[PDB]
Order: structure tokens, then C-alpha cells, then sequence
RNA sequence: GAAACUGCGAAUGGCUCAUUAAAUCAGUUAUCGUUUAUUUGAUAGUUCCUUUACUACAUGGUAUAACUGUGGUAAUUCUAGAGCUAAUACAUGCUAAUCUCGACCCUUUGGAAGAGAUGUAUUUAUUAGAAAUGUCUUCGGACUCUUUGAUGAUUCAUAAUAACUUUUCGAAUCGCAUGGCCUUGUGCUGGCGAUGGUUCAUUCAAAUUUCUGCCCUAUCAACUUUCGAUGGUAGGAUAGUGGCCUACCAUGGUUUCAACGGGUAACGGGGAAUAAGGGUUCGAUUCCGGAGAGGGAGCCUGAGAAACGGCUACCA
């Protein structure tokens, strides 16, 4: 191709969206945004194929541009806006709040949450670096840059971000015994406690995770998201609690 | 934190017969 | 043409710049206090 | 005049010994035009990097010029500043001249002199009517405006404060660079009466934190025997002022070390006049009293040594013959104990 | 016409590769900018993305740095004396990076005079050959910029082992 | 070290003639990581190399390979030979194959034809060189 | 609200399989080797600096379309002269701040005499980036010292000094609505949005790139190197690494473990058929990637094209 692609065909779309193969020929291509294309759920899919409030497209469009939908507390009007893991979708008119969290099957689940929990989110610290004028900042998994962070925050840690102000309220270090969520692979959606982090210089780091049932599984570090300490998650968990 | 309590369906089936 | 709307826009822009500067300075003071506490 | 070619033209046209430089016969006619042109460029506000660079270029071409012509550029700078009446009368400022406009014209004049001094340094041409009196008159206005003006004109007061700060900096620079070369016998009285004399009363409490331009000014006079007449004026007011900084409780080490180096120099530089004996007695007897507390404040090993270097310097000149001087010297030496061979010889 | 593609070249084994595809824009090249000493002539080049490059067709002045003194001054260019890659560039007085060039000594001399006040003494002591160059009026300098890219003739004066080496080569 | 037209130096490493603190010319060096010890000859040598892992502007990253030196006839580069067994499923049998890899070698290492060299991956040094010697044995 | 200017898109999609035998492609790596429109998140008070002889209650044609009018051609999404007029087009250009200490009073919600400091963008050079186990105290607390982060790894991030630039940016833009202060002035201040703009990160991408894996042919055994083949240094060019090209240097590189050459009704793969298992054949063709638009060659525009329902030459 001579430039960026703009079309996504249904068979080539992510499997977890659960799009009918005979409904059409194309699938909603997620626009550029906070999350990866393959790891994002466009708002059209959420409103139509999951919540069933909309039957089809321009009704999703109309819902959006009445400004009823808020992603992380901000109004969005793009049908293919790439909402992703741990995004808060608020519908004031119906009085609903949702957090995008995969189920054990590995697909985004419709998980209703309270307003108090909807007031915040968690971000995995992808990067920590000094900016211009000697200003430290942290880049999270959703592309949020937060300046002036706590010094104790390092990469692979998890920062609790307040949506209204976009500031860090608390943080969780990456250590053994922490409660952890799998965000990719075949173990995608499972929840466990850290046991060991195997380190390979110049290679991908591997982490061992033990579930509440004492079953153990190993996963790459890029697929790891701390959510709390064992027995005290900082967010409400879907049904099944990431078991099996 | 606990998940939001489930809300019962607001609307229910309504029935009518004629002719 | 010079109209009150243009004056309002210019004044608002100046106010926005000064407010941003003040907010950034307050954040810097807060972080300095935090690191003073840590050290 | 063209902005795009302005830089290349200077290095091309005005460079000394250049193939395309102006011939010696034609310098007289042409260069007055050059000085006026460069003066216009120097007046631009330095609001961007390009604007800052152009100002630097204008001041950097001055060394190419011969000394009489560099004076002409300075004379053009001071032409707008009207100072003849001030020195014509008994050093009194006129109220009408005291305005924001006049301060701004002073501020522009001082800055270029600062830039010219930085470029030419010791080669800077210092002439009376071109530079010094417009400089001395400029600082005179700053004191006059600051004292007379009410608190309402915060804007005017700030500019006077800025002009004073640059004026003192402009002074302390010229004293350092061309001070030994140029003769100040004519202007010693005017410099003291207009600049030093107004502020001697509060010199002490102002300069505790770090060296200042005017404090640096007194130190340079202290180090140089020829300029002790500044220290002699008004019953050693300035020399007493230097000491009353030291006598203060909260004086910091940064200002301490320089003064004792100056005080040590005065001891080590005998001068043949009656006032010198009075000065050294005041400088010495003053230093001895406050020395022990100063040692406690010090935090640098080098700063310890300079007190020893002053203490030894007292010994060779025989001030120790006095019963008071010897006793106070001992009180300080025991404080040091409470370099090593330097202590031993004094004992 | 100019391309940087590696497909046209023979394989490591010596096999003659066949044309995989037509020439592509992202692997392009452009004509050299043989910068020469003379009245400044620079033209911009629109490059990949929104960026721009400056082409020095002619330049007579440049900023040169006295590293030992830690100073930088703008100076006219006298001429190219020695270039390690091509003597033909020296013959044609072509300007490129690493070229050994002669520069006027007036600004550096005047700065030395203002700072040290000598035509303190220990600090004013400088290596002998560069002082001889000051006496001559021209200094040997190495261009550290790339005039065909940034449009500048900026560099640093030779010293020490560098100067001895290039003096031997001269 | 100066057997060439252009003076050969470490870029942006400046020795001050005026200060003259140490007789030795100032040298910059780095450790390439991955537990590869930097030899002292690189630290206290006299060579200059832009493509050296320890004194040049090159970083080792990616695959680390091992091979046997088979040619050292060019300047500053060698050719190693890696052997392996490819599996033919139809005949259910293995067989020997090889490939020759050209690898940059620093003068801090001394290699003859026959030793085992561990090599690290870098940016393309030349037309066919994409590796660099990092440990001789 | 026609027309036109301006902005964006037209580089997506669709079709086909010509050419291509370590090439594409599959799996698997790297960018500490580079560009990246757009999306998302952050991000820029520089007070001052003589001609203030002063536009910021807002600067020009250094200008034109659409439009009026007169015309050329057999003919085309051809256009000439003259006259007008706009910008988020083009080109210019501004308007009493904050922060360190702090004598002295005063002992706090303290006042501040005064010593000090002041954006970005490009280029180069340089620099940084590593027994206080005590005393008092109100029993708390105070007294002296600390002072960059990351990677397995860097000349990394970032900061500092000196200059440099036909050199940038730092809002002369727009919609809705008319709130608050007063010394009552068309005075001061002020709300919700859109569109722009430096840099960083993120996102959609692009380009190279690491290792392993291709049908037949030995009645193809030596091939590549004169006209770059292998490597070294320097330069040029590239968004950038690199013989990609130039100059000079050495004589190198692959191969009976099949190099090189030749054929291929050869795009590759996910897959399809058959088979008990091993195997054999097909795969242009609903999905991923690559190339092309009759055949070669070269380019404008734009973030992105060597584009062809864009342009220029040559052949049929
Ligand atoms: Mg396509
Ligand atoms: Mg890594
Ligand atoms: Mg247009
Ligand atoms: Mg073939
Ligand atoms: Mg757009
Ligand atoms: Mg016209
Ligand atoms: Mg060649
Ligand atoms: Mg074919
Ligand atoms: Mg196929
Ligand atoms: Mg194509
Ligand atoms: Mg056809
Ligand atoms: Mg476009
Ligand atoms: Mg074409
Ligand atoms: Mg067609
Ligand atoms: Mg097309």
C-alpha cells in the first residue's frame, strides 16, 4: 500500500468482538486513540453488539452526538473511538457506569460499576522519564502522560488515576504476592497472585502466577497488569473472579 | 470494591386481545 | 473590524495564559514539598 | 540596513585588515555613517534569539574600530542623556527630568556600556564626558527617583531600582577593567558624593548575603593603594561601613572572606599619609574584636587560612606591640585552636 | 535517477539479482551540493515529512570554536587547504565536512587580547604553532558541520595532535 | 593508529592541551552488557574504532550467536561458519548444513582460524556485516 | 444559499498474478538505525532594555478568484486583455511579571530595607550526567550534612556555558450567550465551545533488519572482481543504518554441505483433494502479505505515491 489503511474486513477483525461473519463485509475499524487496534473495543460495538441499545449505525451516531456517552469522564462523538481495557464508559441518561474488563473467555465483559468506583481508573506505568525543563512524567498503558509523579513509581507499577483531574491518587509496586490480571494471550482474563518474575537480559521477562485454586501458569511480562494486593483488588471484578 | 447492584427490568410484557 | 467580541477573546486568552502559568508553578511547589518530605 | 545580509556584511566589510575593508584615507568620512547605522540596530528589543544575536553582533564589531571612533559610538549613546546641568550645578537633579522616559533612556545607555565593557574589557576607552558623567548622572537619577517617588508608581520605582542595579554593576565593571590606567583624581569626589555617600548609612544591613557591585567596589579600592582616598573620605565612613557588615550577627561567609582579603591587603600596603595610620588602626582594631565569631561562621578550609593570613600579617607590621592588639589577637588564635606552622610562628 | 536501493547490487555470492520492483520514492537520492566559497547562496529542500533541509551552494563565513578557550566566533573563510577524501575538492575549493580550511584570526586574536591583555601570563600561554598562525594571520580549522545538510560552515580550530598530524600531511 | 589521511579519533572526546593533567589521551569506553567483560586491552589500548562494541558508537542488541572462525584475511572483519542439522521428514533423517556469517572484530580481540567466537548483533556495519565479535575462546 | 477561494480526501477501496527461486512469503527478532498527517494526554506570563518621533480598541497588496466587460480557436474540464473585492489564503508585527535569599523590626496567617535570576526552534564546540552513637528542648521538636532518573548496555533522558542562522514558534481566527464589579464611563472584568501552534509521549502507519525454511537441472564446476565484487577510512546523499554513490586504499567474497548459470503452464501463505500410516498433487480464485495498471524512463503535489480513473518524454 502507498499509505495507511482505512478499511477493516470482518474476518480480519479481532475475534473477541464476536462479529457475525454474514452481517456484512466490513467491520468497524478502530480510529487512532489511547489503545491498540487489536486490544480495543470501538464504541459502536459496545453500544450495538453488546448493550443492544442501538440496532445499527446512525442510531449509534445519534446516541454519540447527543453527548450521552462519556469515556473516562469526557464526551466522545467518534463511532469508532477505541475504548479499551479499564476504560470507564458513563451513560448519564440511563444511569449506568461500565468498566471494560475481559472475562475468563477473554472478551470484554459488560461490567456495571458504581459512581464512586467510576470516578477513577488504573494505569500500568509503561514508561517513566524526565521531560523538558527537568520535569518527570509517567506514560501509562492508555497513553496518559502524568507529570510530576511520585519518585517511588517505576515501570510495571500501577497508578490510580482520578478521571476528573487526571492525577495519581495512589500507586502499587510490582512485587511478588500482588494481585494481577492477564491482558493478553491464552490466559487472557485470568486473575492470580504473583509468585516469581523470571528475568532474562536482552529477552522477554516471564512471570509465574498462581490462582486462588493454586493452579500455576506462566506469562510474558508485557501481558501483566497489577490490580491490587491479594484479597483486596482496587476495582470490582467480573463474575468468576478471573478463575479458569 | 463491590460491583453495582443489579437493577430489575423496568418494563414488563403487556397483553391485549381483539376481534 | 474592532468589536467588543475581539477584545473579550484577547482578554480571555491572556487570562488563560496567566492561569496556566500559575497552575504549573503550584504543581512545581507541591512536587518540591513532596521530595523535601521524602528526603 | 538589510536585515538578511546584515551579519555577513559586518564580518565582510568591518573586519580589520579585510581586503574589502574601508581604506584608511576614507575612514573619517564614512564611519560616522557606520556608527549611526549600528546605533540604530543596537536599539532593537531582544525578544527572540535572532534579536539577541543581532545586538551581540553590533557590540562585537567595536574592537575593529580605532579607539577615538569607539569613543564616538559611546558619545552618541550619551548624547540623548542630558547631564551637563547636573554637573554644571551643585549635583542637583531637576524634577522635570525625573520621568519614566529619562530612566528608560538611562537604562538603554547603561546596558550598552555593560556590553561594550564585556567585549573590550581592559581595552575599553574610558573618557569623562562620553561615559563617566552620563554614568554617574544616571545613578544619581535612580537614587533621586527612588527616594522622592511615591509607592503608587510601582512601575517607575522598579525601573529606578533596575537602573541603580545596572548602574552599580556598570560602575564596578569599569573600576575593575580600566581602573589602574585611568586617573580618578578629578572625579574621586563626585563619584563618592553622588554614589557612595548617599548609601553609606545603610551599607551594612544590605550586603550580608553575598558580594554586591558596591561592596565589590569598596574591595577594589581597598586592594589598590592609589585609590585609598575613597576610603579616607568622611572620617573613614566607607571603611567603617565595610567593618559594620562584619560586625553584624547574620553576615554570611560569602561576604566575610572577600573583606578580610581586602583588610589584609590594606595592612600589607603601607601608604605615606596621616590618614593611612588612622585607617589601619580602625581596620585592625575593628577586625580583631569580631574575628572569633567569624571563625565559627566559616565553613571552608580556605576561609580559615585567610584569617590566619590576616593574623600573621598583623604580626610582621608590629601592631602586636600594643597590649590591646596582642590580647585580641590571642583571643582569636585560641578560637581557631578551639596553616599549623603559620599558627606556630605567631605563637 | 539517484537511488539508494540495494537490490540493484550483486549478492554476496556474486549472483546478479533481478529487478524485484520499480524504483520507490522512499529510497531516493539527490544531487550533491558542492558548496564553494563566495557570496552566501542557500536554497531550501523539502524532504520526507514536513521537515526541511538547507543547501549551501555558496558560503563565505562560519562560526568556529576555540575549544581550549571555550569560545566561539564568526569568521570569514579564506580557502580550503586539505581534504582527506579528495584532493580535487581542495583544487576546486569545495566545502564539505572534515575539510581543513583557513580562517581569519582577527576575532580570536582580539578576544585573546581583551581577556588576557597580552600580545595571568601562565594562563595566557598557548601552544606555539597556533601562536605562529596568529602571527601569520590565518588559522587552520576543521569543518564539523555538514554544509550540504544544515547549510552552515561551522567547525573548530585545529590543535595539539590534530594540528601536528594535519601539518605533516600539509 | 595514524596510518591514514584523516586523523582517527573518538568523536566528541576532547583532550585539553592547556590543562595537561595526564600523559595519556582521554579515552571513552563502555560495557556492552549481557555479562560480556570488557577486556583491559580495549581500556588501555591505543586503537580507535567507530564500530567497536566497547569504544565505538555501536550497541549490541538482538540475537547472540556462536561460530567457528574460518577466514581472517580482510582488515578488521572475519568470516565464521555455523553448522546445524536440518531434518528431512520424508526420510526421517537429519543432515549437516552450514552458513558463513561475516562478523566485525575489534583489535582488542585476537582471533585465528579455528577458535570459537560468540558474536552479538548490531546495526548494519557494511553490505553484509550485521554482527560483531564480543567474546573469543 | 449557486459560483469561487480556503481546508481535507483523492496514497482507502476494487481487479489481476505479468515479473519474481533466499527474492516474495511463513514463523521469529531489532530500531541504542529513522519518518510519522490524524487520534488521545501533557506542554509556551520571558518585567526591562534610548529615535516612545509609538497601530494593538488589531498592519499591508508587496492580490487575486468567483464576478463586470471585450476577445482568439474547427475542436477539448483550452483560455488572453482590462476592471473589481475577501480570509484560519499570502506577507508583516506589539501590548506593570514571577522566583531565590533575606538585614531590621515583630514573634505570627508576619511586614520587607536590599543582594540577586529570567523563552523556544537550527548548527557547532565544551561541561555535568557520581561514632551528630552528640547537645538541648516544651519532650514533640530544633541545631550540622544529603541533592538527579532509566537500561543488560550508550556520547540515553535532562541540564549548563559561548556563539551561530536569507531560520522558525511564541493565536492580528470564529460561533453561542450577556453574567460580575464599581468612582456611571459605549469603564474594568467575565462563561460554554470550534479552529489553529512549539516540543514530548501515545495511536494508525511506513522503511530497513536478525535466524530457519523454496520445484527441476552436474551432459551447468568453478563464480564475482576492467564498468563495486569483500573489507577499511573520509566525504556526499538518505528520514535515517549501509559500497547506496564518490576518492584512495588493501584482495578480498561464495562453492561438491551444489556456489554460479539455465528451465519453471513459479505470486507466497492460511488452505483443498486423496491416503490406514508414511507420502503425492493442487492452491489465479471470498483471509494476510508482495508487485502492476499496454512496455521502459523521470517527476509535481502532499504526512504518506515513483500514483497512472496525476503529470512529462520515448516505443507499439
Ligand atoms: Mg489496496
Ligand atoms: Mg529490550
Ligand atoms: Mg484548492
Ligand atoms: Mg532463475
Ligand atoms: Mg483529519
Ligand atoms: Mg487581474
Ligand atoms: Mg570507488
Ligand atoms: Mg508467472
Ligand atoms: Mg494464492
Ligand atoms: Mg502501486
Ligand atoms: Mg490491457
Ligand atoms: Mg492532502
Ligand atoms: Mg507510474
Ligand atoms: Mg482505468
Ligand atoms: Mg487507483
Amino acid at each position: 500500500a502507498r499509505g495507511p489503511k482505512k478499511h477493516l474486513k470482518r474476518l480480519a477483525a479481532p475475534h473477541h468482538w464476536l462479529l457475525d461473519k454474514l452481517s456484512g463485509c466490513y467491520a468497524p475499524r478502530p480510529s487512532a486513540g489511547p489503545h491498540k487496534l487489536r486490544e480495543s473495543l470501538p464504541l459502536i460495538v459496545f453500544l450495538r453488539n453488546r448493550l443492544k441499545y442501538a440496532l445499527n449505525g446512525r442510531e449509534v451516531k445519534a446516541i454519540l452526538m447527543q453527548r450521552h456517552v462519556k469515556v473516562d469522564g469526557k464526551v466522545r462523538t467518534d463511532t469508532t473511538y477505541p475504548a479499551g481495557f479499564m476504560d470507564v464508559i458513563t451513560l448519564d441518561a440511563t444511569n449506568e457506569n461500565f468498566r471494560l474488563v475481559y472475562d475468563v473467555k477473554g472478551r470484554f465483559a459488560v461490567h456495571r460499576i458504581t459512581d464512586e468506583e467510576a470516578s477513577y481508573k488504573l494505569g500500568k506505568v509503561k514508561k517513566v522519564q524526565l521531560g523538558k525543563k527537568g520535569v518527570p512524567y509517567v506514560v501509562t498503558h492508555d497513553g496518559r502522560t502524568i507529570r510530576y509523579p511520585d519518585p517511588n513509581i517505576k515501570v510495571n507499577d500501577t497508578v490510580k488515576i482520578d478521571l476528573a483531574s487526571g492525577k495519581i491518587t495512589d500507586f502499587i509496586k510490582f512485587d511478588a504476592g500482588k494481585l494481577v490480571y492477564v491482558t493478553g494471550g491464552r490466559n487472557l482474563g485470568r486473575i492470580g497472585t504473583i509468585v516469581h518474575k523470571e528475568r532474562h537480559d536482552g529477552g522477554f521477562d516471564l512471570v509465574h502466577i498462581k490462582d486462588s485454586l493454586d493452579n500455576t501458569f506462566v506469562t510474558r511480562l508485557n501481558n501483566v497488569f497489577v490490580i491490587g494486593e491479594q484479597g483486596k483488588p482496587y476495582i470490582s471484578l467480573p463474575k468468576g473472579k478471573g478463575i479458569k | 470494591p463491590r460491583a453495582a447492584k443489579k437493577r430489575r427490568p423496568a418494563a414488563k410484557g403487556k397483553n391485549l386481545s381483539f376481534k | 473590524l474592532v468589536t467588543p467580541q475581539r477584545l473579550q477573546r484577547k482578554r480571555h486568552q491572556r487570562a488563560l495564559k496567566v492561569r496556566n502559568a500559575q497552575a504549573q508553578r503550584e504543581a512545581a511547589a507541591e512536587y518540591a514539598q513532596l521530595l523535601a518530605k521524602r528526603l | 540596513l538589510d536585515d538578511t545580509l546584515f551579519k555577513d556584511e559586518i564580518t565582510t566589510f568591518l573586519t580589520e585588515n579585510g581586503s574589502q575593508s574601508i581604506k584608511a584615507e576614507d575612514e573619517k568620512v564614512v564611519m560616522p555613517y557606520v556608527l549611526r547605522i549600528f546605533f540604530g540596530r543596537a536599539q532593537v528589543p531582544p525578544t527572540s534569539g535572532q534579536k539577541r544575536s543581532r545586538k551581540i553582533a553590533v557590540i562585537s564589531v567595536l574592537p575593529n574600530f580605532k579607539k577615538p571612533y569607539i569613543n564616538d559610538f559611546l558619545s552618541l549613546a550619551s548624547e540623548r542623556l542630558d547631564y551637563n546641568y547636573f554637573f554644571g550645578n551643585s549635583h542637583q537633579i531637576n524634577s522635570s527630568k525625573a520621568t519614566l522616559k529619562t530612566i528608560r533612556r538611562m537604562t538603554g545607555f547603561v546596558n550598552i556600556v555593560n556590553s561594550t565593557l564585556s567585549v573590550l574589557r581592559t581595552n575599553f576607552p574610558l573618557h569623562t564626558n562620553s561615559v563617566l558623567q552620563p554614568l554617574i548622572y544616571s545613578i544619581a537619577m535612580a537614587y533621586y527617583v527612588l527616594d522622592t517617588e511615591s509607592t503608587e508608581e510601582v512601575h517607575l520605582r522598579k525601573m529606578a531600582s533596575n537602573l541603580r542595579q545596572q548602574g552599580l554593576k556598570c560602575l564596578s565593571s569599569v573600576f575593575e577593567f580600566v581602573g589602574n590606567t585611568f586617573d580618578w583624581s578629578t572625579s574621586m569626589e563626585d563619584i563618592y558624593a553622588v554614589v557612595v555617600k548617599p548609601r553609606i548609612s545603610h551599607f551594612s544591613d544590605e550586603n550580608l548575603q553575598q558580594p554586591s557591585s558596591l561592596l565589590r567596589l569598596f574591595l577594589y579600592w581597598a586592594h589598590n593603594p592609589s585609590l585609598y582616598q575613597f576610603l579616607y573620605y568622611d572620617e573613614f565612613a566607607t571603611a567603617t561601613a565595610l567593618m559594620d557588615t562584619i560586625s553584624n550577627q547574620h553576615v554570611k561567609e560569602a561576604v566575610i572572606g572577600p573583606i578580610i582579603e581586602a583588610a589584609d591587603s590594606i595592612i600589607r600596603n603601607p601608604v605615606n599619609d596621616d590618614h593611612y595610620v588612622d585607617l589601619v588602626t580602625l581596620i585592625c582594631t575593628s577586625c580583631l574584636k569580631i574575628l572569633p565569631s567569624l571563625y565559627v561562621k566559616l565553613s571552608d578550609s580556605n576561609s580559615i587560612s585567610t584569617f590566619l593570613n590576616l593574623l600573621v600579617s598583623i604580626t610582621e607590621m608590629g601592631f602586636i606591640q600594643d597590649d590591646h592588639v596582642r590580647s585580641r589577637l590571642i583571643s582569636s588564635l585560641i578560637s581557631i585552636l578551639k596553616d599549623t606552622q603559620k599558627i606556630l610562628k605567631i605563637l | 535517477g539517484i537511488s539508494r536501493d540495494s537490490r540493484h547490487k550483486r549478492s554476496a555470492t556474486g549472483a546478479k539479482r533481478a529487478q524485484f520492483r520499480k524504483k520507490r520514492k522512499f529510497e531516493l537520492g539527490r544531487q550533491p551540493a558542492n558548496t564553494k566559497i563566495g557570496a552566501k547562496r542557500i536554497h531550501s529542500v523539502r524532504t520526507r515529512g514536513g521537515n526541511k533541509k538547507y543547501r549551501a551552494l555558496r558560503i563565505e563565513t562560519g562560526n568556529f570554536s576555540w575549544a581550549s578557550e571555550g569560545i566561539s566566533k564568526k569568521t570569514r573563510i579564506a580557502g580550503v587547504v586539505y581534504h582527506p577524501s579528495n584532493n580535487e575538492l581542495v583544487r576546486t575549493n569545495t566545502l564539505t565536512k572534515a575539510a581543513i580550511v583557513q580562517i581569519d584570526a582577527t576575532p580570536f586574536r582580539q578576544w585573546f587580547e581583551a581577556h588576557y591583555g597580552q600580545t595571568r601570563a601562565a594562563s595566557a600561554k598557548i601552544e606555539s604553532s597556533v601562536e605562529s598562525q596568529f602571527s601569520a594571520g590565518r588559522l587552520y580549522a576543521c569543518i564539523s558541520s555538514r554544509p550540504g545538510q544544515s547549510g552552515r560552515c561551522d567547525g573548530y580550530i585545529l590543535e595539539g595532535e590534530e594540528l601536528a598530524f594535519y601539518l605533516r600531511r600539509l | 593508529v595514524q596510518s591514514e589521511r584523516a586523523f582517527q579519533k573518538q568523536p566528541h572526546i576532547f583532550n585539553n592541551p592547556k590543562v595537561k593533567t595526564s600523559k595519556r589521551t582521554k579515552r571513552w569506553y563502555k560495557n556492552a552488557g549481557l555479562g560480556f567483560k570488557t577486556p583491559k586491552t580495549a581500556i588501555e589500548g591505543s586503537y580507535i574504532d567507530k564500530k567497536c562494541p566497547f569504544t565505538g558508537l555501536v550497541s549490541i542488541r538482538g540475537k547472540i550467536l556462536t561460530g567457528t572462525v574460518v577466514s581472517t584475511k580482510m582488515h578488521r572483519t572475519i568470516v565464521i561458519r555455523r553448522a546445524y542439522l536440518h531434518y528431512i521428514p520424508k526420510y526421517n533423517r537429519y543432515e549437516k548444513r552450514h552458513k558463513n556469517v561475516p562478523v566485525h572484530v575489534s583489535p582488542a580481540f585476537r582471533v585465528q582460524v579455528g577458535d570459537i567466537v560468540t558474536v552479538g548483533q548490531c546495526r548494519p556495519i557494511s553490505k553484509t556485516v550485521r554482527f560483531n565479535v564480543v567474546k573469543v575462546s
